[PDB]
């Protein structure tokens, strides 16, 4: 399988032993975004911009 | 001749002759750790390198 890195801006989850067991890529679709905005993989009910 | 430097942070592999000080821990001292300076105090690490 051969695939092509595009410049984009992560958020990585680093666990206690400092290995990364989630990643969110901030441009994927709008619940991305606001999960990369918020800075947390949970989302409470509202309205963001 | 134009010596030219890039200072990263981590990998440092490029230090001047200093003499390599004995371990001294439990008590404030400033370390310099292939540049890193700063007061502190050394404690055993149990965290996952
Ligand atoms: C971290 O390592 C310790 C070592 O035994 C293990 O018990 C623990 O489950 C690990 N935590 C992880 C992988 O999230």
């Amino acid at each position: 399988y051969v695939g092509y890195l595009q410049p984009r801006t992560f958020l990585l989850k680093y666990n206690e032993n400092g290995t990364i067991t989630d990643a969110v890529d901030c441009a994927l679709d709008p619940l991305s975004e606001t999960k990369c905005t918020l800075k947390s993989f949970t989302v409470e009910k509202g309205i963001y911009q | 001749v134009v010596l030219s430097f890039e200072l990263l942070h981590a990998p440092a592999t490029v230090c001047g002759p200093k003499k390599s000080t004995n371990l001294v821990k439990n008590k404030c001292v400033n370390f310099n750790f292939n540049g890193l300076t700063g007061t502190g105090v050394l404690t055993e690490s149990n965290k996952k390198f």
